[PDB]
């Protein structure tokens, strides 16, 4: 397949996503939800694993990592320790407004995910780390999980097959970098969510010491639809590597701001003027285009025009695909205070463990503020790049290099929107 | 806005704190939700939960909360202090939570903030005289493509313009509840000039499964 | 029938502070006996 | 035995198993710059400064922390390696007060010393610096918090050393402060270690308060008499007057620590 994009309804994964149809367990039985729970529960998790690794599938959390790859870690004999599923409900990322969709709408679809992700790893129970202040959310996925638990679809002998799984849920209370998935673990043992170092990997040392996988919440709801409709059907759609459905989140200036599913490897472009409405103004009035939500870097118009919405097509054109979440800029916008905003949120959520990202993101966030009224010369904006070089793959986790990613990319299309603005600053303050 | 503390005549160890009853079995089902062992992995929905029944945090609701736990005060204090919901100082009853991360500034969430602002007679951070708004300035809520949008105490007010928000601190300071939704006419998240996708009829259980499962 | 009109999810209007903590008192019958450590806690 | 082999600036030597990539090193001879790594105190890994490039793979791990594998070749002189190393030492002494003449640590500090090896020679920052209320953990330990460069070895001693688990960070990011969190006294019997762990002059002694300078000090090795222990100490002397007390490292009885009568 050449041409990506114009994805039909019967190939659709999160059917009621718009709330449009009855999310409870006698709505999502009647849309395809837990049908053959327990034939899936019985072939093992070998099976179920490589059903999950001929997918295709990647991590729909930010990084992107190959699902099935990273869930055969957990594939080994138990040593005592309990193993557990954790589901990254987190999402503080800005742009990104999907789980949320997913949690609200379509919550039994993630239960059986949580049951079959558990079972392919062996798992005991499931912690569900929900954002905290998704509160109607939050009892939202409550009320499932009781349904699914009266059903006698999760618990005592889940869906008649003898396992035993349990499914929890556990409110965040407002930190951004809880959503990484070492701070996330920390944050359920009940401290301070501050991310750990690898090694250990989670699948060693998780949640309480135990084995464990963090998954986002898209990449756990798609896997009963990778077992039910096979993984030769999931890996049908998008290119090789990229493959699937993917959820986008277009906002910021489109006509329709909206959460829409859609091919993987769709064109920007498409994605934008099909299920968006077209940039407030036009596609003329484009300025730029962050492709994947805050920690992934700009592209410019002339990069939007022919740029494909998957991983690889996204990373050679020097930025990322992330969580998939498409804010849209019109040439109305001061790009420098939007990033620094952007900053600023970086700024205000990071915890503080390192040096590199709690000194430099708010050096960051000055020499920003300075850049936006032009109160800088042009010397600054190379410090300012050899600053996000400095934190970029020097922390602990990956805030820094979502830190210093949109930094950088600000720099590499719009030095010369600084250039301007410093030095109208120096002909009019001096 | 501090993170250290001074013992104040209303904020002092010697404040009186205590759970209710129900809220004392409410915590037995938080902390059987963790392995034996790990009773300090509840010191978040407890205190979470101390903040609902107080509407904010003394020290000695951290200080129960590492009564009833086990725990040293100093782990619940590094707790109440990193998370940024956990209200240190007694806010409003109505806590008005305004996005301006850049998906809601790019959609003009400084004119929603200037109209709470001009309507409560406050700025960013203070509280209303009768003890009512408190309006700070957040981060990202997580409603994006509903931008822009606030947050009061649980609940998300969506698409919003200053006539909407306006409208809802009417209806606030009227003693009723608004509905928490986009202030526009759609619905959640779908495209405002009708739905782009999902508009056939689900297909239901047994479509396209595969043989022998 | 088949309605794609209406919003189904109104169930959330009535939800007040204590729900999903009476949620997870409710389905505290409903689970699994938690494993142990064999201490009480790290600091036993 | 199972030792494994790894090289250290392509120098052969047979790690156990478990090693620190900074163990490694040390097993060599060369001592990589660290500022929260302590070997008494459980690993942190959240100041970054022992940052190491292994060749062959494209990112600098934190030296204090990663066990080594088997056949790596440790590049403890490399360029990118001094590129982390003046990189973190930038943004260490970012907000860092300019307060070394009217500092206690001064001629005695990490951040100093290391600051003249492996950090560069000026700034680039050109902001106004962070400053942090000082706080209050009793008459002998002056806290000056705007020094304090967040490293938690106050917090891992006062947690498995002295077991008192009163210190901690509170608030988030840049404005992370170390401290007590309320008015609090850190009255403990091994109090007085955390003035010698602390590698900033953010914890140093209020007896011995700008009374003396470490260059200026004769270092006299003597043995503590206030308990039967034997703690092994030394006795600083400036001109004919003792200024302060010091440990000596002795593995079988003090290992690096002396009690507060003792100090
Ligand atoms: C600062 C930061 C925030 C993150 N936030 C989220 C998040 O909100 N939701 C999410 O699924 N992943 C988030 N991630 C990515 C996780 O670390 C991890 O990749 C993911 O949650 C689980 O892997 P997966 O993509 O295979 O699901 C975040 C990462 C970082 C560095
Ligand atoms: S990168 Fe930033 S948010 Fe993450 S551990 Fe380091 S200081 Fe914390
Ligand atoms: S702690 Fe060290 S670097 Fe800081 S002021 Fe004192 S001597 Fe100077
Ligand atoms: S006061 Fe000293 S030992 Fe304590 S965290 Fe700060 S720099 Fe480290
Ligand atoms: S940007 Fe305001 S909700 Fe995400
Ligand atoms: S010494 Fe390894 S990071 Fe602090
Ligand atoms: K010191």
């Amino acid at each position: 397949k050449t041409s990506f994009g114009s994805l039909k309804d019967e190939d659709r994964i999160f059917t009621n996503l718009y709330g449009r149809h009855d999310w409870r367990l006698k709505g999502a039985q009647s849309r395809g939800d837990w049908y053959k729970t327990k034939e899936i529960l019985l072939k093992g998790p070998d099976w179920i694993l490589g059903e999950v690794k001929t997918s295709g599938l990647r991590g729909r959390g930010g990084a992107g990592f190959p699902t099935g790859l990273k869930w055969s870690f957990m594939n080994k004999p138990s040593d005592g320790r309990p193993k557990y599923l954790v589901v990254n409900a987190d999402e503080g990322e800005p742009g990104t407004c999907k789980d949320r969709e997913i949690i609200r709408h379509d919550p039994h679809k993630l239960v059986e995910g949580c049951l079959v992700g558990g079972r392919a790893m062996g798992a005991r129970a499931a912690y569900i780390y929900i954002r905290g202040e998704f509160y109607n959310e939050a009892s939202n996925l409550q009320v499932a999980i009781r349904e699914a638990y009266e059903a006698g679809l999760i618990g005592k002998n889940a869906c008649g097959s003898g396992y035993d799984f349990d499914v929890f849920v556990v409110r965040g209370a407002g930190a951004y970098i809880c959503g990484e998935e070492t701070a996330l673990i920390e944050s359920i043992e009940g401290k301070q969510g501050k991310p750990r170092l690898k090694p250990p990997f989670p699948a060693d040392v998780g949640v309480f010491g135990c084995p464990t996988t963090v998954a986002n919440v898209e990449t756990v709801a798609v896997s009963p639809t990778i077992c039910r409709r096979g993984g030769a059907w999931f890996a049908s759609f998008g290119r090789e590597r990229n493959s699937g459905t993917k959820l986008f989140n277009i906002s910021g200036h489109v006509n329709n701001p909206c959460t829409v599913e859609e091919e993987m490897s769709v064109p920007l472009k498409e994605l934008i003027e099909k299920h968006a409405g077209g940039v407030t103004g036009g596609w003329d009035n484009l300025l730029a285009v962050i492709p994947g939500g805050s920690s992934t870097p700009l592209i410019p118009k002339s990069v939007c025009e022919t740029v494909l919405m998957d991983f690889d097509a996204l990373i050679q054109a020097q930025t990322g695909l992330g969580t998939a979440a498409v804010i849209v800029m019109d040439r109305s916008t001061d790009i420098v205070k939007a990033i620094a905003r952007l900053i600023e949120f970086y700024k205000h959520e990071s915890c503080g463990q390192c040096t590199p990202c709690r000194e430099g993101v708010d050096w960051m966030n000055k020499v920003m503020a300075r850049f936006v009224r032009g109160d800088a010369r042009p010397a600054e904006i190379d410090s300012l790049w050899e600053i996000s070089k400095q934190i970029e793959g020097h922390t602990i986790c990956a805030l820094g290099d979502g830190a210093a990613w949109p930094v950088q990319g600000l720099i590499r299309h719009f030095r010369p929107e600084l250039e301007e603005r410093m030095q109208r600053f120096a002909q009019q303050h001096q | 806005a501090l993170f250290v503390h001074r013992d104040t005549p209303k904020n002092n160890p010697e404040t009186p704190f205590d759970f209710t009853p129900e809220n004392y079995k409410r915590i037995e089902a938080i902390v059987k939700n963790y392995p034996e062992g790990h009773k300090a992995a509840a010191v978040l929905p407890v205190l979470d939960l101390a903040q609902r029944q107080n509407g904010w945090l003394p020290i000695s609701a951290m200080n129960k909360v590492a009564e009833i736990l086990q725990v040293p005060p100093m782990r619940v204090y590094e707790v109440a202090t990193f998370y940024t919901m956990y209200n240190r100082k007694p806010v409003g009853k109505y806590h008005i939570q305004v996005c301006t991360t850049t998906p809601c500034m790019l959609r003009n969430s400084d004119s929603i903030l200037e109209a709470i602002q001009k309507k409560l007679g406050i700025k960013v951070g203070e509280t209303t005289p009768d003890k009512l708004f408190t309006l700070i300035e957040v981060e990202c809520l997580g409603a994006c493509v509903n931008a822009p949008m606030v947050q009061i105490n649980d609940n998300y007010y969506e698409d919003l313009t200053p006539k909407d928000i306006e409208e809802i601190i009417d209806e606030l300071k009227a003693g009723k509840i608004p509905k928490p939704g986009p202030r526009s006419g759609r619905f959640s998240c779908e495209p405002a000039g009708g739905l782009t996708s999902l508009t056939e009829p689900p297909k239901g259980p047994g479509f396209g499964v595969q043989a022998g499962l | 029938p088949f309605d794609n009109t209406t919003y189904k999810n109104l169930q959330h209007h009535d939800y007040s502070t204590y729900t999903f903590l009476d949620l997870n008192l409710d389905l505290s019958k409903f689970r699994m006996p938690q494993p142990s450590s064999g201490r009480e806690s790290p600091r036993h | 035995s199972n030792l494994i082999e790894v090289f250290v600036d392509g120098q052969s030597v047979m790690v156990e198993p478990g090693t620190t990539v900074l163990q490694a090193c040390e097993k060599v001879g060369m001592q990589i710059p660290r500022f929260c790594y302590h070997e008494r105190l459980s690993v942190a890994g959240n100041c970054r400064m022992c940052l190491v490039e292994i060749e062959k793979a494209p990112k600098v791990v934190a030296a204090c922390a990663m066990p080594v594998m088997k056949g790596w070749n440790i590049l403890t002189n490399s360029e990118k390696t001094k590129k982390a190393r003046e990189g973190v030492m930038e943004f260490l002494l970012a907000n860092h007060p300019l307060d070394c003449p009217i500092c206690d640590q001064g001629g005695e500090c990490d951040l100093q010393d290391q600051s003249m090896m492996f950090g560069s020679d000026r700034s680039r920052f050109l902001e106004g610096k962070r400053a942090v209320e000082d706080k209050n953990i009793g008459p002998l330990v002056k806290t000056i918090m705007t020094r304090c460069i967040q490293c938690t070895r106050c917090i891992r001693f006062a947690s498995e050393i002295a077991g008192v688990d009163d210190l901690g960070t509170t608030g988030r990011g840049n404005d992370m402060q170390v401290g007590t969190y309320i008015e609090k006294m850190f009255m403990s019997e091994l109090s007085g270690n955390i003035i010698d762990i602390c590698p900033v002059g953010a914890l140093t002694s209020k007896p011995y308060a700008f009374t003396a300078r470490p260059w200026e000090t004769r270092k006299t090795e003597s043995i503590d008499v206030m308990d039967a222990v034997g703690s092994n100490i030394v006795v600083s002397t400036r001109t004919g007057e003792v200024m302060r007390i010091l440990p000596r490292m002795h593995e079988d009885i003090n290992e690096e620590w002396i009690s507060d009568k003792t100090r």
